[PDB]
């Protein structure tokens, strides 16, 4: 089916139609039946989800049967199954959120190890594999390392973060000097 | 007689020289009422109704919308993105009832059970040439105005195992509110509602019951709206022309059973800028008026909506809904359905 990549903080967009119609009711629930977002006429009503102050929608859109599921500040937790339902249908779109943060300090040097940790939802297994400055890539699993930094370990650290193929990139900066 | 669809007339006791805006609007566009309408009971015939599939309430839509489109002037509207302006006079505004009529060739079915809920067969149906006078008072959360179930509370919904489906409750006894902008008045656009604590109370408890009934081993409380737009959020509704924004929390708070003052107390906010809801847009007013704005009203419906979900916890709560003007006036044309004889 269809599997949407996000990362923590941003801001992501899952889209919904109507079959090629004009401006009717539609709603948005996760997997667990909670209401998210939907709309009462002219307006835009949240339900009693998680997301509530982050969910928005594109009410402009909505008289060419657009209905998109606007999730702002994108969490993990935000991971789920999403249902858009309008006029019978019910469509299905998978989110999964990831963060990749560096559980060190900021300023780092010599001989000190360097931890990058991948933040991921319990629906995920994904690979993870980060480039450093020199080119050198570290392929691991949900915690993967360096065993002694260096001098020009420092600078802009690429990571890729592979899922349904399909992929998300947290560009990281480290200092070491 | 087969079920139909036809152009209907409206019928008011507008009055032609008031500056009213609801009474100019009807004077034009509608018949006077007919001081003897005609009543015609149906011995043996059952008919089925179906309120949610209503094209009535679709034209009772179309003329509030044209209504509100030709009294309240914005003096900034925005629509396609496209904003423009006019002037925006302050206006005198004050709902009327309006009747809705079958022309030759056409009836109305009314619907007298004091048990029918919306849906299935009717036994007591009669045939009007008219509604009862329907004030068409636009508002989320509350429903203001309307008439009363007759014998006890009623629920109606589309569908009530569908957690996005709106919940009309018809209540069958009334509780007042009033709700006013004082005259200094600090903040000239702060305002405060209040509403007999025990009567709300009493009427809490007996929908929870009713509630209850359709939701069997089920707790049943009540809470705040759950966001969105601020019009959905609290009580909205305009007064003498302002739009008035009233927080609800103090009302929907717990569960409510059997057995501050006595008075609940709501605070309100009057606004210049909203959301519209003739269709997708945003509208901005000039500040309120001078003395005090007070309106006065009759809460005899409430528009709900379930929480639900695949939550293994067992406990409905129910919420503040509203904002689809359409189940407004569901609530009182749910018994009226237009026949071809
Ligand atoms: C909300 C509610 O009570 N709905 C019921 C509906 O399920 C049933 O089909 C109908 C039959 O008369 O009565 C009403
Ligand atoms: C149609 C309707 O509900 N009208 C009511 C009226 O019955 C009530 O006496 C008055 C003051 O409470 O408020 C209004
Ligand atoms: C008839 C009246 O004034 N109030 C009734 C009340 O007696 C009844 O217990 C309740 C049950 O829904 O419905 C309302
Ligand atoms: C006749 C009808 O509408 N039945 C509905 C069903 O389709 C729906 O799956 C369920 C949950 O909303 O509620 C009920
Ligand atoms: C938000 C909700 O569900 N219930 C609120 C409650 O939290 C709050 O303390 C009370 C104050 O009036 O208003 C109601
Ligand atoms: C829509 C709105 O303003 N709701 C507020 C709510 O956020 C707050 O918790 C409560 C306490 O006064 O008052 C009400
Ligand atoms: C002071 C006061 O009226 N408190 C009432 C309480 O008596 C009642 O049992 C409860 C549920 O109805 O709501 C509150
Ligand atoms: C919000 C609203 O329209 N409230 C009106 C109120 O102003 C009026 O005085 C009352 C009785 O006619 O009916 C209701």
């Amino acid at each position: 089916k269809k599997v949407v990549l996000g990362k923590k903080g941003d801001t992501v967009e899952l889209t919904c139609t109507a079959s090629q119609k004009k401006s009717i009711q539609f709603h948005w629930k996760n997997s667990n039946q909670i209401k998210i977002l939907g709309n009462q006429g002219s307006f835009l009503t949240k339900g009693p989800s998680k997301l509530n102050d982050r969910a928005d929608s594109r009410r402009s859109l909505w008289d060419q049967g657009n209905f998109p599921l606007i999730i702002k500040n994108l969490k993990i937790e935000d991971s789920d199954t999403y249902i858009c339902e309008v006029e019978d249908q019910k469509e299905e779109v998978q989110l999964l959120v990831f963060g990749l943060t560096a559980n060190s300090d900021t300023h780092l040097l010599q001989g000190q190890s360097l931890t990058l940790t991948l933040e991921s939802p319990p629906g995920s297994s994904p690979s993870v594999q980060c480039r450093s400055p020199r080119g050198k890539n570290i392929q691991g699993g949900k915690t993967l390392s360096v065993s002694q930094l260096e001098l020009q370990d420092s600078g802009t650290w690429t990571c890729t973060v592979l899922q349904n193929q399909k992929k998300v990139e947290f560009k990281i900066d480290i200092v070491v000097l | 007689w087969k079920g139909a669809t036809t152009t209907l007339f409206c019928a008011s006791d507008a009055k032609a020289y008031e500056t009213e805006v609801h009474n100019v609007w009807a004077t034009h566009a509608c018949v006077p009422a007919d001081p003897n309408p005609q009543e015609m009971v149906l011995e043996n015939v059952t008919e089925n109704f179906n309120m949610w599939k209503n094209d009535m309430v679709n034209q009772m839509q179309e003329d509030v919308i044209s209504l509100w489109d030709q009294s309240l002037k914005p003096c900034v509207k925005l629509t396609g993105g496209s904003a423009i302006t006019q002037a925006c006079p302050k206006v005198t505004f004050d709902p009327i009832p309006i009747h809705y009529c079958t022309p030759a060739g056409y009836a109305i079915l009314k619907c007298n059970d004091k048990i029918f809920n919306g849906t299935g067969p009717c036994h007591n149906v009669s045939t009007v040439q008219c509604t009862h006078g329907i004030k068409p008072v636009v508002s989320t959360q509350l429903l203001l105005n309307g008439s009363l179930a007759e014998g006890e509370i009623i629920i109606r919904s589309e569908n009530l195992t569908n957690n996005v489906k709106t919940i009309i409750v018809h209540l069958n006894q009334s509780v007042e509110i009033v709700c006013t902008r004082p005259g200094n008045g600090g903040d000239i656009r702060q305002a405060h509602c209040n509403i007999s604590e025990d009567k709300w109370n009493e009427t809490l408890q007996r929908v929870s019951k009713k509630l209850a009934e359709h939701f069997q081993n089920k707790t049943i409380k009540f809470a705040s709206s759950s966001g969105g737009d601020l019009e959905v959020t609290t009580h909205s509704f305009n007064c003498r022309g302002e739009f008035f924004y009233c927080n609800t929390s103090g009302l929907f708070n717990g569960a409510y059973t059997p057995n501050s003052s006595s008075i609940i107390t709501i605070p309100c906010r009057i606004k210049q800028i909203i959301n519209m809801w003739q269709e997708v847009g945003r509208a901005m007013y000039a500040p309120p008026i001078k003395g005090n704005i007070t309106c006065k009203s009759n809460i005899t419906g409430l528009l709900l909506v379930r929480d639900g979900g695949t939550e293994p916890n067992d406990t409905e709560t129910f919420r503040p809904g509203g904002g689809d003007m359409r189940n407004n006036w569901r609530s009182e044309l749910y018994k009226y359905k237009v026949v071809e004889i």
